[PDB]
C-alpha cells in the first residue's frame, strides 16, 4: 500500500490508496486503508497484509477504548506486550496513528516511532515516494495537510506498482 | 405501604447528584416490586422483576444508586464482583438486621425463633435486592480460556429462580431484583449468554461526572466531603469555610486529574481532599478556635500541580 | 478519650527512630477515627477512614508504625501478606485477648461471654488495623498470569465495606482502618486496580536508613540493641560500656554491609551485633564481674571484614 | 535454674562427638532465652531469640544437635522439611507428654482441664524448639518455577511473631526458638528473601566426618554402635569384643565407602555394622556363653569389596 | 547504528548516533540510542533493530531497580536468565552499559563482557570504525573521553551507511 499523514495548522490528515494486492495481481482496488477509532477521535492507517495488518488494528483499540483514547499510552501498553518474557506472536505490519494532540507509527513487532520535526508519517510500498513528495510541499509550499497528502498519495500511486489513484483520506477535527 | 417513583427519584438526588434515567429506571423497579402485592393468586406468584443492567464509567454511581436503594427502601443488600449460592446466604444473613432492630424497638421476651424463620425468609423473598458489580467482567473475549462464561452459567438459576437452601431455611429467589453495573468498554451486552439477555430488560446507561458535575457532589450531596470535613474539623474547635471560587478549583481540579490518569470517577475527590485537609488535619487541635478561609488562593497553593508522568522519553525512539 | 497528633508523633519517636511523614500520616489516621465519634447520626455512620499506603524500602519502618499504633492506641491488629474473609475473623480473634486481658484482671465470675459477642465486636467494628505488607506483589507486571489481581479483587469488599460473619456474629467492616505497605520497586502504586485506588487516598513514602539513622536506632529506641545486651549481660552479673566512637562503627559497619548485598534493612545490625556479642555472650557467666569497654578498638577486631562475592571472574568472559 | 553453656556443650560432646562450633552457637542459643527471664517488662517481651542456621553435610550432626537440645534441656520439639500454621500445632502437641506425665510423675486426681491449657502453652511460648531441616531445598534457583519462594513467604509469619491457634489456645511464637538446617551445596544464604535473612542471625557452619571422626562416633558416644551391639547381643548370652584396630577397618571402611558413592554422613556406619553383624545376630542365641572376637582379620572377612559401579564402559563412547 | 564509550580521568561516555535504518532507507535520524538509567546513574547504549534491542534495554533495568544500581550483579543477574533449562527467548541486540565504576557489553543471548585494558567499548555497524578510532586516540592524545566519543563517532557515520552524524552523547558524572 502507501500511507501518508501531514501535520499542518492544527490540523492531522491521513490517507492512503485502496489496492489489495495478491502477487502482481490486483485482487481489490476500492479498500478503505484509513480507518477512524474511538467514536472519531483517532486516525489510523495501516499497511502489511490484511490479516496482520488487521490483527494490529483491533490490540490498538482495545488498548484505547481501556486507556480513554490516550494514543500515546495506549501505544505503549501495546509496544510493551512485545517487549515482554511471553511474547504476543508477531505481526507483519505497522501503523500510522494520529490525533488532535500526537501521531505515530506502531510496528507489529513492538515498537513505537515518533515522527521528525516536520511531522510527516508514511508506510508501506509506495510509502518513501509519498514521504518524498510530502516533505517537498510541506518545506516549499503553502498547501494544507489536505491538500499535501492528496497530492502526495497520487505521486506515489504513479511510481510503486502495489498502490493505485483510489485513495479515502482522513482528517482532524 | 411504600413511596412513588417521582419520590423515590427526589429522595435519591440528595446523595447521588447527577445521572437521571439511572435512577428512573431504579425507582419504577421498587415500585412495580410493590404493585406486584395487590393482586390476586394467579397474577402474583408469577411476575419476575424487570432486572436492571448499568452501564457506565468507574465512580459515577453505579453502586450508590444500589445503595441508595437499599436503606430508603428498606430492604437485604448485598453487592458481589464475579460459590454461587453463598450470595443468597449472605442476602438473608443481611436480613436480620431489619427483623432484629426492626422488631426489637418496634415489637417491645418475644424470642421465639420459629417465628421470625417465616418473617425474615418472606422479607428476602419479597425485598431482595442482589448487585453483580463488573458483570462485564466474565464475557466471551479473554483471549485463551472461557470458564468466566460458566460463572455466567452457574449465576443462572437465580436471576431465574431457584429455592436456596440457608440456614434459615429454603428461602426462593424468583421474586428477588437483581441489578448489575458494568463498564461494558472492552465487550457489549450482547457478549451475554442469549439465555439470560432476556433476564435483565432494562436497560440504563449512566454518564460519566464532568467539571460542574464534580462540584456539585462536593456540597449538594447528604455528608458531602465539605460537610464531612466541615464538622470532623469542628470537634477540633475549628471552623473552617469552603468559599465557591475554591469549589470550581477542586471540581475542576479532580478532573484534570482524571483525563491524565486512570478515570476513577467521584473517588477522585477523596484523594484530592485529603491533600488539601492534609495541613489542617494534622494541626487542628493546636489551633483550636479559629476560622479558616479556604479560597482559591489556599487551594492553589495547597496541593500543587500535576502533569503527566513521562512516558515517551522514556520507552520510544 | 484519646491522643492528639502531636503526642502519637512523639510517643512513636521513641520505638521508631527517623521516618517523619511516616508518623504525621498514621496519626492523623487514629485521631480523626475518633473525632468520627463526637458526630451525629448522618455524619458519622458514613466516613471511611483515610487508608494508608506506605512506600518504602525494606527494613525503614513500615510495620513498626503500625504495631507501635495497635498498642500506643490499643486496638485488634493483624498483618496480612498476599481466604481474604479470614483476615476478619483473626482480627476478632485478637480482639478477646484485650476486652478480656484486662477486663478479667479488672473483673473481680462476671464472665458473661454474652458481651463479649457485641462490646469485643465494637472493639473491632471501630478500633480495627487491618496492615498489608507487600502489597506491591500483587500488580499487573508477572510475566505469565494474572490472577494476582484477583486477590486484589476478592480484597476489595474489606477495604470497601461489607459484613464478615465470624465465629462471634457480623462484624462490620466499614469503618476498619486498612494500612498497606510495598517496595514498589518494579511497580508503581498506580498499577493497582482503579477500584481501589481511590479506597487509600494518603500516599506516604519513607525513606532508607543512612549511616547516621542507624546509629541512633542502635540506642535511642526503647529496647535498643545497646541496652537489650547491656541487659542480658547483666544477667550474667557482667558490665558492658558501648562507646559512642565505637557505635558508629557498628552503624557504618552495617550500612557498608547493606550496600554491598541485599539491603535487609535495620534488621542487618541484628546479625552485626550478634558476631559482635559473640565473643561475650559465650563466656560471660565464667567472667562474673567484670566491665568490659567495647570501642573502636574492639569492635574493630571483633568481626573481621565483608568485600563483595566473587560475581565477576566466575560467570563473565 | 538452667546450666551454663560451658555445660551444655560438654553435656553434647557425648552424643555428638565432633562438630564444635555448632554447640557453642546452639549453646549460647538456649543460655540467653534463660538470661531472658532476670528482666523487667519493658526489656522482656521484646528479645527475640536469635535463631541458628546450620551450614553442613548429610549426616554430620545437623538434626542430632537439635534433638539433643530438647531433651538436654528439656522443650517442645518438632522437625520439619520444606500448611506451614500446623508446625505449631504440632509443637503444642508435643508438650502434652510434659504436663499429663510429668506435673504427675513429680506431683502426682489432680487433673483440672482448665490448668494444662496454661501449664503447656506457658512452656511453647517459652520452650519452643522449632527445627527446619533441608532448608536450602526452597531457594530462587529450581529452572521453571518459583512457588518454592511462596512457602519461604508463609513461613514468615512464624519465625518474625504471629498468634496461631491451635486446640488448647492462642499460643504466641513471638519467643520461639527456630533452627533451619541445609546443605546449601547449590545455593547460598543470600538466595534466602531478605525479609528473612535478618530473621536467622546465627550462621553456623558444621565440617564432613573424616576417618578418625568416624572411629570416634563409633565408640564414644553414649549407646554407640559398639555398645548397642554389645547389649543387644548380651541379651543372646553372647559376650563380643571389639578392638581397636577392628574399629579403624570399621571407620576407614564406611569411609571408603562414602567417597565413592552418595555421602549419607555417619548413617553410613549403620550399613555397615548391620552388614558385619549379620553373621552373629542370625546365629547369637544357638551360641550362648561366648567371648567373640572381633578384629581386623574378622571385620575383613566379613564383608567383602565395595569398588565403583561401571559407570563407564556402560554409557560413554 | 554506532555506539562508543570511553573512559578516561574518572570519565565514562557513552554516544551514540540517531539513524533508525529500514532497508536501505533511512526511517528517522534523530533518535537517541543512548539513554539514562537509575535515576541517572547508569549510561546504556543499545543497537539491532528497536524491538528487541528495546526489550533488552527494558530488562535490564527491571535487573538495576531490583539489585541497587550494582551494574556487574544486575549484568550477571540477567544474563543468568538465559543460560537456563527454559530459555528467556533470545534477543537481536546489544548494550553497552557503563556507571562510575565499571562498564561492560551485554548480549541477549545471555553472555556479559568486559572491555580489554584500554577500558574501550563499540557496537553496531559502525562499531570497529569507532573503535578503531578510539583505540587510536586515546593511545595518542590527551583528548578527554568525551571529545574522543565525539570525534571517534564522526570517524564512523562517514564510513558507516547506516550511522549519520547526528548524535547523542551522554557522560558520568
Ligand atoms: N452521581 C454521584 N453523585 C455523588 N457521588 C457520587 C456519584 N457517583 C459516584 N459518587 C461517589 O462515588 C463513590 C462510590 O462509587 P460507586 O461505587 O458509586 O461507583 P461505581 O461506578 O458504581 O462502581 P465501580 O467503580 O465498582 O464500577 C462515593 O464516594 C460517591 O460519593
Ligand atoms: N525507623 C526505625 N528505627 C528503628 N528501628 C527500626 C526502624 N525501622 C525498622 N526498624 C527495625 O526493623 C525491624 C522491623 O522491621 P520492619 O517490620 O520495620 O520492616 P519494614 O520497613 O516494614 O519492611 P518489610 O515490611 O518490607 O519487611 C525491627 O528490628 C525494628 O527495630
Ligand atoms: N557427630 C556425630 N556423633 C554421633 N552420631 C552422629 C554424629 N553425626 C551424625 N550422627 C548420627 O546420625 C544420625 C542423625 O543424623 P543427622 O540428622 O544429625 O544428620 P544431618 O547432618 O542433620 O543431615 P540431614 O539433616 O541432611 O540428614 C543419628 O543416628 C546420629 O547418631
Amino acid at each position: 500500500t502507501t500511507i501518508v499523514s501531514v501535520r499542518r495548522n492544527g490540523q492531522v490528515v491521513v490517507g492512503g490508496d485502496g489496492q489489495v494486492s495478491l502477487g502482481n495481481t490486483v485482487m481489490k482496488g476500492n479498500a478503505r486503508k484509513v480507518r477512524r477509532l474511538y467514536n472519531g477521535k483517532v486516525l489510523a492507517g495501516f499497511a502489511g497484509g490484511t490479516a496482520d495488518a488487521f490483527t494490529l488494528f483491533e490490540l490498538f483499540e482495545r488498548k484505547l477504548e481501556m486507556h480513554q483514547g490516550h494514543l500515546l499510552k495506549s501505544a505503549v501498553e501495546l509496544a510493551k506486550d512485545w517487549r515482554t518474557d511471553r511474547a504476543l506472536r508477531k505481526l507483519e505490519a505497522m501503523l500510522i496513528v494520529a490525533d488532535e494532540k500526537e501521531s505515530l507509527i506502531i510496528t507489529g513487532i513492538g515498537d513505537v516511532v515518533q515522527p521528525e520535526e516536520d511531522q510527516i508519517l508514511a508506510i508501506g510500498s509506495g510509502g518513501n515516494y509519498a514521504l518524498s513528495a510530502a516533505r517537498a510541499l510541506v518545506e516549499n509550499t503553502e498547501l494544507s495537510a489536505h491538500e499535501i497528502v492528496e497530492k502526495s498519495l497520487r505521486i506515489a500511486g504513479d511510481i510503486c506498482v502495489f498502490t493505485n489513484t483510489n485513495f479515502t483520506i482522513e482528517e482532524l477535527p | 405501604s411504600e413511596m412513588t417513583p417521582r419520590e423515590i427519584v427526589s429522595e435519591l438526588d440528595q446523595h447521588i447528584i447527577g445521572q437521571a434515567d439511572a435512577k428512573r429506571a431504579v425507582a419504577i423497579a421498587l415500585r412495580n416490586r410493590w404493585r406486584r402485592m395487590q393482586l390476586q393468586e394467579p397474577l402474583r406468584h408469577e411476575v419476575t422483576p424487570k432486572n436492571i443492567l448499568m452501564i457506565g464509567p468507574t465512580g459515577v454511581g453505579k453502586t450508590e444508586i444500589a445503595r441508595r436503594l437499599a436503606k430508603l427502601a428498606n430492604a437485604p443488600f448485598i453487592k458481589v464482583e464475579a460459590e454461587v449460592d453463598s450470595i443468597i446466604r449472605d442476602l438473608t444473613d443481611s436480613a436480620m438486621k431489619l427483623v432484629r432492630q426492626q422488631e426489637i424497638a418496634k415489637n417491645r421476651k418475644l424470642i421465639n425463633p420459629e417465628e421470625l424463620k417465616q418473617k425474615a425468609i418472606d422479607a428476602v423473598e419479597q425485598n431482595g435486592i442482589v448487585f453483580i458489580d463488573e458483570i462485564d467482567k466474565i464475557c466471551k473475549k479473554s483471549g485463551a480460556d472461557v470458564s468466566r462464561e460458566g460463572v455466567q452459567r452457574d449465576l443462572l438459576p437465580l436471576v431465574e429462580g431457584s429455592t436456596v437452601s440457608t440456614k434459615h431455611g429454603m428461602v426462593k429467589t424468583d421474586h428477588i431484583l437483581f441489578i448489575a453495573s458494568g463498564a461494558f468498554q472492552v465487550a457489549r451486552p450482547s457478549d451475554l449468554i442469549p439465555e439470560l439477555q432476556g433476564r435483565l430488560p432494562i436497560r440504563v446507561e449512566l454518564t460519566a461526572l464532568s467539571a460542574a458535575d464534580f462540584e456539585r457532589i462536593l456540597t449538594e450531596p447528604h455528608a458531602s466531603l465539605t460537610e464531612q470535613y466541615k464538622a470532623l474539623m469542628a470537634t477540633e474547635g475549628v471552623n473552617i469555610a469552603f468559599t465557591t471560587d475554591a469549589v470550581k478549583k477542586i471540581a475542576e481540579a479532580a478532573f484534570r486529574v482524571n483525563e491524565k490518569t486512570e478515570n476513577i470517577g467521584a473517588r477522585r475527590l477523596h484523594t484530592v481532599m485529603e491533600r488539601l485537609m492534609d495541613k489542617i488535619s494534622f494541626s487542628a487541635s493546636d489551633m483550636n478556635g479559629q476560622t479558616v478561609n479556604i479560597d482559591a488562593a489556599y487551594v492553589a497553593d495547597a496541593l500543587g500541580e500535576v502533569v503527566e508522568n513521562e512516558d515517551l522519553s522514556r520507552f520510544i525512539l
